[PDB]
């Protein structure tokens, strides 16, 4: 018995990823091993990890985070330093409109477990963690129970399946902080303080977790690993275009009539998430705007972009927010302010008094209070919250405001007179 | 003098030889303490930092760091209610109205009994079944009011 | 060491002892043994007068577990008073349906099994030991063959074992799929080079076995429990379970239940117990119609509430719980019990022989609707029939648990007439 | 006919293994078996002469134990437990997947002598039901495209 979880909708062209977390669900082992899973492990641990490092490198992978870094390539980097290693799996997910990683932990554990142990013996990692938000318990529960399903299948411990290869996988909590996420904040909290990002470089592959090369993988990026191994670099490279290949989940919410996680490939167009497959907007509105979580506003000239992490591309998490004609642009850029004052961890001047000068006045815009000082003011603190940032948060929190400002100036406007 | 009864203090010692280094469980012993006191009681965070062997200040500080710990409200039952941008466009202000009606109080009060505590939290990752909230690990869609007045009567 | 693959059965134990390792699905090598003090029993045994040793296990009320409960140190006693030179065989042909607790003792944890028969070997004078494994267990004879090197090579076997003057070889023999090889004296005839023939009884073994010799023939599940008499004492052991019916016990469960494995517990637990509160209940929650206790007993749902022991109103056996669910055709159920008894019968004694056929050849007349009258009174009468003359316990049960069906469940029979 | 030196050696072992040649006989055709994928009946009379018995002694022996095979050579032995435990879990439905993914039932041979189905009596992993081994392997049967995984393992 786990905690209430709403059924968030899903649909797949593919039926990979959500080839069983398209059901609102928890999938157990047996249903799992029903389907062929584990057999993928089976086949990784009978090839080299330089084998298997090769295989997600060819395959494309990049990774599903949002910053679509290749992944066999971070790997690379990691096994050309010295163990012990560590593999991190990031179930911090907290970016606005981003809901891609929960259904697959709690509908279909196995699929990333699986991913996991692969990923690790590829690394050379005996080690591994899963760090899942706090906010998301029934996910921890429903992991924690399926590591012990794992255990009992020999998938886990010492000499699994009698390879010689040994992991044990934690399971840690958040306690409410985003930029626990950041992979550098992360590895803090996993060592007991308080979620501070670490100047980079070092990259976690060169120094992590007690200053050891330790890969940071997103679920969904991991997620590919069983799928890349099954079938073969070249098989999966086959699904979507050859230069972005493979499934990707896009969580799709606002002003849709389907909202919910789309498993497509990433030749999709925004304009195909939204109306071929979610449905088309509420009351068949015009849409005026996407956001890409908290990191980019997207306008109504701009649908017929590539769901890829080409420059011209979507990009991001796959985050799809749909605002139609009559949401006010000014009231939504203002809740996306408010969420990176709260979420700011202090260490940078610009970004820890910037995140909350820019609420502050913008809230001031937003019902009238504001001076004209105020008006110069917001738009200085809005274009100055990343000199000297050392984490990606300062760096984008005045991002999707900034293009608001340039994509919607006449609702802007009439909120300066 | 505090001391943990020995049910918690079982538990709390159950996470700290989970992980390998006694420090990493330090959430999940917070999380574990709230659980049990309905808050983070202060006089608890000494013998917690004895347990993990860490500086009291230590514990102290990851306390504050934290935004689901509270070491001001006891609350039997935390309903933490989504107001970032897919909420609050799909709905959280009808969510707290309803939730005024119900039970008197608005975001950040506790009832009178102390049985219920309404939290201001930001993206819960549930936003299709947006406004969403949770009542502790419970996590739910708002629907309506005679909808929520159901769930809420589950929690006695 | 690469061996043979082996699913892993789940195992669990509320008293840590035969389980403490093989709990976990994998080999546990000797330094892993001697790390949790492994062969410090055998070196206390060896400080001890064989006499003293018999009196401890005789003491500790020790039955044997492969299935008819006899006390183990009066066994010893008996053959130590024939003149030598003397044998000790360790019976590891575990071929009953249902039963597989033997395996996980043998492919886990074989050091503990090793242990036991050297401290055996030693009580009763036995320069010369053997374990009969069946030959389907071939990861088994694999591991324990490695198992038995590790031991020579820190000086558990061979000459002077530890200075004490005793010494001990243990030889391992592999059955070839004859059910009947687990008897003892057949198990015997196949040590000896021949076809798996019981002899009559008396002579038991232990005057009259191996060339002729003394010899014990001792379960591996029984030898299991030697390290831990020696190890805490008699008294201590007595403290383990109900004081008439002492120490742990192993319970393989299998069929209609949600947690089938193998489980260690004390035998004041009844069949209830095992089935709902540790075997996690039925299949879809369903009502238990039978437990067979492998072939010989079939207990209906009115007999749940008896305890796991050897008394006389007690579950008996070797621990085996097979569950069938409301829906579980008995007479197709009893029909499998009955071709298993045809293609075991070694066919020495003519109504074991002709008996064991026909019951088989004639229940499947009855399944399929195509029994005559005369078909139908004539199964009743073999049925009956065919223990008379019979020199072994096979011919004394093969008609057992389908007579108990008969009798519990006759509304289910009289549908087939 | 004659051993091969290869196996000679192994038999060999076998035989100075136990006090007595004699005890080795099961071990010796276990050996025979697994090398030329069934007992040669021409073997048994050389075999005979190493364990120092009549050729009719071995020839009982090899006929009492049900794991040695005369009749066909086969690569893999795929044996399918047909007792009551796997019966009640789902021999059928291995049974069936063999038919779909090899073309054969119990007790048949593939036409490239590859696979043989052997239907056997409780394999004691029945927890595991329905089980089946594939030569010395042992697994528990999940489902067809499980099944066509694990075989395809076998060349
Ligand atoms: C899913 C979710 O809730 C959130 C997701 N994000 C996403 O986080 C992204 C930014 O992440 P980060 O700052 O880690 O990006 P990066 O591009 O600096 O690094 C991406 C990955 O590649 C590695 N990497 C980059 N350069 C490297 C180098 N030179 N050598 C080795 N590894 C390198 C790096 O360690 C990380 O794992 C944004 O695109 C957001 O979409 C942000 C907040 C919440
Ligand atoms: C584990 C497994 O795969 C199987 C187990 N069994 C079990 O085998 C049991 C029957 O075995 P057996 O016919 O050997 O039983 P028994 O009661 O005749 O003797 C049991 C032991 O006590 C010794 N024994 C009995 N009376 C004796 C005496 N007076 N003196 C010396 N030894 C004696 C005897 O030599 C044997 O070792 C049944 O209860 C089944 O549960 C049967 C088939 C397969
Ligand atoms: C403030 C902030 C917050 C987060 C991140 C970044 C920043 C700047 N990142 C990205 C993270 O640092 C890292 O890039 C990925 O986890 C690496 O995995 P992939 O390469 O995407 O598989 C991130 N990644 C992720 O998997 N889950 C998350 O919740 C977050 N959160
Ligand atoms: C047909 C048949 C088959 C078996 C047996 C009996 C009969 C009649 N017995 C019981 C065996 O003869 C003997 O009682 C025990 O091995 C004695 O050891 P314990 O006293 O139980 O430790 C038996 N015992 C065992 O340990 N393993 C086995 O596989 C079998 N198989
Ligand atoms: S940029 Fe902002 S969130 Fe990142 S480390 Fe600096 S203050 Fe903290
Ligand atoms: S009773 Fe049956 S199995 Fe036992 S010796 Fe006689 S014929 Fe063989
Ligand atoms: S905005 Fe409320 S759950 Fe995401
Ligand atoms: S009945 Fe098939 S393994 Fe026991
Ligand atoms: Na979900
Ligand atoms: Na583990
Ligand atoms: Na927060
Ligand atoms: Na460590
Ligand atoms: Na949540
Ligand atoms: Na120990
Ligand atoms: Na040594
Ligand atoms: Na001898
Ligand atoms: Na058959």
């Amino acid at each position: 018995s786990y905690p209430a979880i709403p059924r968030i909708y899903a649909e797949t062209t593919l039926n990979m990823l959500l080839k069983r977390a398209k059901k609102p669900r928890v999938h157990s082992i047996d249903e799992y091993l029903k389907d062929g899973g584990y057999q993928a492990l089976e086949k990784a641990l009978n090839m080299s990890p330089e084998e298997i490092i090769d295989w997600v490198d060819k395959s494309t992978l990049r990774g599903r985070g949002g910053a679509g870094f290749p992944t066999g390539k971070k790997w690379k980097f990691a096994v050309q330093n010295p163990g012990p290693r560590y593999f991190i799996c990031n179930a911090d997910e907290s970016e606005p409109g981003t809901f891609k990683d929960r259904i697959i932990i709690e509908r279909d554990p196995h699929l990333l477990i699986e991913g996991i142990i692969i990923s690790s013996y590829a690394i050379g990692a005996n080690e591994a963690y899963i760090y899942i938000r706090g906010e998301y318990p029934a996910g921890y529960y429903i992991l924690r129970d399926a590591i012990e399903e794992a255990k009992k299948k020999g998938f886990l411990g010492k000499n699994i399946l009698g390879s010689g290869f040994d992991l044990e996988i934690y399971v840690a909590r958040g306690a409410g902080a985003y930029i626990c996420g950041e992979e550098t904040a992360l590895i803090e909290s996993l060592e007991g303080k308080r979620g501070h990002p670490r100047l980079k470089p070092p990259y976690p592959v060169q120094k992590g977790l007690w200053g050891k090369p330790t890969v940071v993988n997103n679920v969904e990026t991991i997620a590919n690993v069983p799928f890349i191994i099954s079938m073969g670099w070249e098989e999966y490279r086959y699904i979507g275009p050859s230069d972005y290949a493979g499934p990707k989940l896009f969580p799709v919410s606002g002003k849709v009539k389907k909202p919910g996680v789309y498993e497509l490939p990433m030749n999709t167009t925004l304009r195909e998430v939204i109306f071929k497959y979610a449905g088309g907007t509420l009351g068949n509105k015009k849409v005026k705007a996407v956001f890409s979580g908290a990191l980019d506003c997207f306008s109504s000239e701009e649908l017929d972009i590539p769901m890829d992490y080409s420059p011209l591309g979507f990009g991001g998490t796959g985050t799809v927010i749909v605002l139609t004609e009559e949401d006010d642009i000014v009231e939504a850029a203002l809740k996306i302010a408010e969420f990176y004052e709260h979420e700011t961890c202090g260490q940078c001047t610009p970004c820890r008094v910037g995140c909350y000068e820019q609420a502050n006045l913008l809230e001031k815009i937003y019902k009238g209070e504001a001076t004209e000082q105020d008006w110069e003011g917001f738009d200085f603190v809005n274009r100055n919250i990343q000199p000297t940032s050392i984490c990606g948060l300062g760096a984008v929190a005045g991002r999707l405001i900034r293009q608001t400002l340039e994509k919607f100036p006449e609702e802007w406007e009439k909120y300066r007179k | 003098e505090f001391e943990f009864p020995e049910e918690l203090k079982t538990k709390l010692q159950e996470h700290i030889n989970y992980f390998p280094k006694k420090r990493q469980a330090i959430l999940l012993c917070l999380h574990e303490i709230q659980n049990y006191y309905g808050y983070i009681p202060p006089e608890s965070l000494k013998p917690l930092a004895d347990m993990l062997e860490l500086p009291l200040n230590h514990v102290e500080g990851v306390v504050a760091f934290y935004d689901m710990f509270d070491r001001e409200d006891k609350a039997k039952y935390r309903i933490r209610v989504c107001v970032s941008i897919v909420c609050h466009l799909m709905g959280t202000n009808k969510l707290l109205k309803a939730l005024e009606n119900i039970l008197g109080i608005k975001p950040g009060e506790v009832t009178p009994d102390g049985k219920f505590k309404i939290v201001p939290v930001q993206c819960l990752g549930a936003c299709s079944e947006a406004p969403v909230f949770m009542v502790n690990d419970d996590e739910y869609k708002f629907e309506s009011e005679v909808q929520l007045n159901e769930i809420l009567s589950r929690y006695t």
